[PDB]
RNA sequence: AAGCUCGUAUCAGUUUUAUGAGGUAAAGCGAAUGAUUAGAGGUUCCGGGGUCGAAAUGACCUUGACCUAUUCUCAAACUUUAAAUAUGUAAGAAGUCCUUGUUACUUAAUUGAACGUGGACAUUUGAAUGAAGAGCUUUUAGUGGGCCAUUUUUGGUAAGC
RNA sequence: GAGAACAGAAAUCUCCAGUAGAACAAAAGGGUAAAAGCCCCCUUGAUUUUGAUUUUCAGUGUGAAUACAAACCAUGAAAGU
RNA sequence: GGUUGCGGCCAUAUCUACCAGAAAGCACCGUUUCCCGUCCGAUCAACUGUAGUUAAGCUGGUAAGAGCCUGACCGAGUAGUGUAGUGGGUGACCAUACGCGAAACUCAGGUGCUGCAAUCU
């Protein structure tokens, strides 16, 4: 990713945390299988079918980079993993048409990296305050 | 097992008449693998019954041969001959119970002519025998009987 | 080794509903029971004394004792393969009137009312229950519900 | 206070029962005085619950029901004039009169009002009222103090007094009417009979008369305006009992208005509130009062 | 508006924090009596802290809670000690306040040097009329937001009789 | 194995209806506990290192800690919710209703509680399906190394473990 | 959290918020808020007799426990416990 | 309809903020001889109902309010699951057949009901 585009043209984010714990009995004459509980030996991420497992957000212009991203890493991972591109604004969510009609209406505040959302929901103060742009005459 | 002693069916190709109602339904659910079933036809009642028909009188199995056997164990009932049990069965009503307890557990044979399936135990919708497989049971009876 | 005490095994059965902890409402000390009573045993965890064995969780018998503050409870345990009898003396927070015995009363003053108009118009009855039967023969019209005729759809993914 | 509730610490927290919230439960005590043997199957347990607000002295024989508490009878001390007592209605003295008054009114009604006379006689000496033979047994109560404090020599218990002086059997204990002495143990019955008739009040009326004309003047206001002088307070009551004694049936209040008319102006003052369309229009109006920024 | 929620002292509440048992504590103690006319009340230790030197249920000070006219009075006395000039902290935010004085004979009382001489912290809380709805047994509740003690308005209490100073911030 | 007492009965490795119990699967984590990625904003007027008059009991700093609203991800010994399968009881003659007898229990109380006399109600008498008969007693053999398959599942890299 | 001489991170003293985030000998789990927690007052029901019952079960023993009966006591205004 | 005493269910009842409340009630509120309890008549006890006030309590209203409640072909007949096959797949796992069926989500509506006794323009 950042040879080919720079050390900043993406945002690449690990999607699973190694939890789980494995162990190893470990035989050091023998003891036997006679008391075989292990001792912790390493950590390991319990993945699903179609669970997400790496996600990265880039500019459309760099689709090609982002892909063969990921498509390197596979080799690095048992099992089959696909590539898929998604309808879906980077991280956020929304289809980029709901996205869309979304930050060109004021609902949308930037947070720390992401974002946040005008509700209809808290005190009609306090959510004026939050989001301006929201309810102003504006252009 | 239970369901299907409960039912009489404690033999292969052996069948018996079952009055539809939730009580009842919730039995063949359970068997569904082990039986074929359906919406039998007068004429396929008529031949069962007449061809197969024995009725149960001091344990005993006897061949419905004349209608004063049907009479002395159902005039009770109304039902006098070999027709009127044949209508209490196609019909359902008052005497189900007791008309089609009175009847034997019907002994078929193997079908003459086939199962018309590789393979008996997957379900009727799944190519082939078990189940219910509706109207198409008088066919599969009839090459029984 | 192995441990198996009383209460082994009961940290979500004798535990109180969620918030619904505390002093228990009067109503429980004002229900009135009767040798020959039908009880729920149902364990409260909050009330120490007078308390059901676990396996008894759940379990519905007859009232064959009254007391001070408990009733006696007579439960056909199996043990084997044949039931014994057991009766335990439950206090009355932990114990509450079969719900079912009341439909059936209710239902039997019912039967004997049903009975009664029928033989004060000298008819015939028909008191026991049926079960859900076939369904009969219906007419559907098409008056503003013209068929609307749907397709299987193709797949996508939403990711 | 910027000491703000969690959603969190809201969404889990559960609730005290109604009464517990509104402090005047309490269900511990509760629960020890309703609960009947459960082989005395539906015998009532009998309350005597006595309450004193700043003006009044309710007196109810309750008992339970799942559906909900229900009185046999009521007796307050508002009540008291109708029998002679005007002042001090919230008095020790007034306290006795009000238990004499419910215990007579209650088994009035319940027959048990001749056989079971009560003590009539009157020195304020312990004794609860003992069950004739071959005849029916007292009539039988529980003192409920709601959340009193058991002090001896409590106005709750000149209640308890006047209503087992009136022929209830109340079960008590000397050890808290006004005369008992720690030391001593024992009741001094020259002190209790002197609170039933008032004598704390009485010395003290002529105590402040020799000793401040004024403070007298507004403390005894009453009692001046109604010529009432101080050492006839032990005959109002006196005769207060024996009026008591002689006709404590309940008369009710003889009512302007009927309960439609009340109802009709009493609580129309009673602010009504939007359906859910106004407060909609209201929504809509108040962004366009606030939307465009300071 | 203003009619009823006059705006009061509640107590004043004497503490000599005097640090050890015995003799000591006993002398100070006699201060708080011989002063409140009151009969005074002694803390034990929280715990133990080696460094002050005191151990766990050892009794380190001793207070007394004053009311009414006689609290009024003391709290003049103490207030003359500092030159009728408190700080803006002094001042809690729920609407008490409070100062220390060293050496009590700063204020009437001789000198008994089998007494001696003691500092002492001085705090007195503002309350209202209907206070009692927060501290009676039966329908305990919380007393409203408009009535109930702020800074603010003890502050300028305060200032306005006394015709004191706040000072600082 | 021997029978015995009876004879359509109440039975039943089943359904239905009614009414209970349960905390697993799944789910949840801008819900409690515990864990975990990222910024954002605001606090410290009460942890700290500077530069600005050594100045600092004074400012703006970056750095913790903490607070608020968000964000990505988890739990056999976490959870508000919460299945499916399994699971308790009931569906009446040992029942119902009316009358009023007994007691030393119980009640303020012939009031309750128990147990009864006398009177009334048998076509479907109180869901379904089946019953190859139901109930009961004595006595005694062998056995008390088990193993396999689907599914659930623990230890183990695994195993024809 | 906001406040008070010596007083400090930490001594004692107010006030506010506070569903339990505490405490309940001990492992853990359950349970508890006018309490089952904390302070105080009075006490020996940790007593007497001998049966029934629940768990473990063979429905033996043992340990433990539950509800009564008959005594004698404790406490409390009392219901009660 | 209001209000009080005793309640049933125990947030549609709790939380935060701001309003409003006639009448009666309730309250705050005045007092310290007496019984009684405090470091402190604050609480607890007693006394007057007399001097005062609706400020608070309390009741009700407001709020694209926090929470709680209810509904819905909202999500979703999804997840999971009982049963079936000499079904697919190297396997991980998956599909179909007869059935059962969630949670979160979303949106809509709602914010105490009620028993006994007393009293009130």
């Amino acid at each position: 990713m950042t040879t080919v585009s720079g050390r900043d043209a993406f945002h690449l984010r690990v999607r699973v945390h190694p939890f789980h714990v494995l162990r190893i009995n470990k035989m050091l004459l023998q003891q036997g299988m006679r008391g075989a509980w292990g001792k912790p030996h390493g950590l390991a991420a319990r993945v699903d079918i179609g669970q997400i497992i790496f996600s990265v957000r880039t500019k459309d212009s760099n689709k090609d980079v982002v892909v063969e991203g990921l498509r390197r890493a596979r080799y690095k991972f048992p099992g089959q993993q696909k590539i898929i591109l998604s309808k879906k604004w980077g991280f956020t969510n929304l289809d980029r048409p709901e996205y869309l009609k979304k930050r060109e209406a004021g609902e949308v505040k930037d947070d720390g990296a992401f974002v946040k959302f005008l509700s209809k929901k808290g005190s009609l103060e306090n959510n004026i305050r939050e989001f301006p742009e929201y309810f102003a005459a504006q252009a | 097992r239970k369901v299907l002693q409960l039912l009489r069916l404690t033999r292969i190709n052996s069948g018996t008449f079952v009055k539809v109602t939730k009580a009842t339904l919730e039995l063949l659910k359970l068997i569904e693998p082990y039986v074929a079933y359906g919406y039998p036809s007068y004429s396929t009642i008529r031949q069962l019954v007449y061809k197969r028909g024995f009725g149960k009188i001091n344990k005993q199995r006897v061949p419905l041969s004349d209608n004063a056997i049907i009479e002395a164990n159902l005039g009770k009932y109304g039902i006098l001959s070999i027709d009127d049990l044949i209508h209490e069965i196609i019909t359902v009503g008052p005497h189900f119970k007791q008309a089609n307890n009175f009847l034997w557990p019907f002994k078929l044979s193997n079908p003459s002519g086939g199962w018309g399936v590789p393979r008996k135990f997957k379900h009727f919708i799944q190519g082939g025998s078990f189940g219910n497989r509706e109207e198409f049971i008088n066919k599969l009876v009839k090459s029984m009987n | 080794g192995k441990s198996h005490g009383y209460r082994s095994r009961t940290r979500y059965m004798f535990q109180r509903d969620f918030r619904k902890h505390g002093a228990v409402h009067l109503s429980t000390y004002l229900k009135v029971y009767k040798v020959g009573d039908i009880v729920d045993i149902k364990a409260n965890g909050s009330i120490q004394k007078g308390m059901p064995h676990k396996f008894y969780q759940g379990k519905t018998g007859v009232v064959y004792n009254v007391t001070k503050s408990s009733v006696g409870v007579i439960i056909n345990k199996m043990v084997g393969n044949r039931y014994l009898e057991k009766r335990l003396n439950l206090r009355v927070e932990h114990i509450k009137h079969s719900k079912c015995r009341q439909e059936f009363l209710e239902r039997v003053k019912a039967n004997a009312a049903k009975r009664a108009e029928a033989k004060a118009q000298g008819v015939a009855v028909q008191l026991k229950r049926q079960p859900a039967q076939p369904r009969e023969s219906r007419i559907v019209s098409t008056e503003g519900n013209v068929p609307q005729t749907l397709a299987p759809v193709p797949y996508e993914t939403f990711i | 206070q910027k000491d703000a509730k969690s959603s969190a610490y809201s969404s889990r927290f559960q609730t005290p029962f109604r009464r517990r919230r509104e402090g005047k439960t309490d269900y511990y005590q509760r629960k020890r005085l309703v609960t009947q043997h459960k082989a005395k199957y539906n015998t009532p347990k009998y309350r005597l619950v006595v309450r004193f607000t700043n003006k009044d002295i309710i007196c109810q024989i309750i008992s339970s029901t799942i559906t909900g508490d229900v009185v046999l009878a009521a007796a307050y001390s508002h009540e008291l004039p109708r029998y002679g007592i005007t002042h001090g209605l919230t008095n020790w003295a007034a306290a006795y009169a009000t238990g004499l008054l419910i215990a007579r009114r209650t088994l009035q009604k319940l027959g048990l009002d001749e056989t079971y006379k009560g003590v009539e006689e009157v020195e304020g000496e312990y004794e609860l009222t003992e069950a004739v033979e071959d005849g029916p047994r007292p009539f039988k109560v529980f003192l409920d103090i709601g959340l009193q404090r058991t002090t001896t020599g409590a106005r709750v218990f000149g209640a308890l007094k006047g209503a087992s002086d009136g022929g209830l059997y109340v079960p008590h204990s000397e050890n808290r009417f006004p005369g008992w002495d720690f030391e001593t143990e024992e009741i001094d019955p020259e002190l209790l009979r002197s609170y039933i008739f008032g004598g704390h009040v009485s010395q003290y009326m002529e105590e402040l008369a020799d000793d401040d004309e004024e403070r007298f003047s507004e403390l005894f206001k009453g009692y001046l305006a109604d010529d009432i002088d101080a050492d006839s307070l032990e005959d109002i009551y006196t005769s207060a009992h024996e009026a008591i004694r002689a006709d404590p049936a309940f008369k009710p209040t003889e009512k302007k208005f009927t309960k439609e008319q009340y109802a009709a102006e009493s609580k129309k003052y009673r602010q009504t509130k939007l359906s859910k369309e106004e407060r909609a229009a209201r929504v809509a109006a108040k962004i366009a009062a606030l939307a465009g920024q300071q | 508006q203003n009619p009823m929620r006059d705006l009061k002292i509640e107590k004043l509440v004497l503490n000599i924090s005097v640090g050890e048992s015995g003799d000591r504590l006993t002398r100070a103690s006699k201060v708080l009596e011989q002063l409140s006319g009151q009969t005074p009340v002694q803390s034990k230790a929280r715990y133990t802290v080696r460094t002050f030197g005191i151990r766990r249920n050892e009794k380190i000070a001793v207070h007394v809670t004053v009311r009414g006219p006689k609290a009024e009075e003391i709290l003049e006395r103490g207030l003359k000690v500092k030159e009728y000039q408190l700080r803006d902290r002094n001042f809690s935010a729920t609407g008490n306040f409070g100062f220390g004085i060293d050496e009590h004979i700063d204020l009437g009382i001789k000198y008994d040097p089998s007494i001696g001489i003691f500092g002492m912290d001085f705090y007195v809380v503002m309350n209202r009329p209907g206070a009692r709805v927060t501290r009676r047994k039966r329908c305990k509740g919380t007393v409203g937001n408009s009535h109930k003690t702020t800074k603010e308005d003890t502050v300028s209490w305060f200032k306005q009789k006394y015709d004191a100073d706040v000072l600082d911030k």
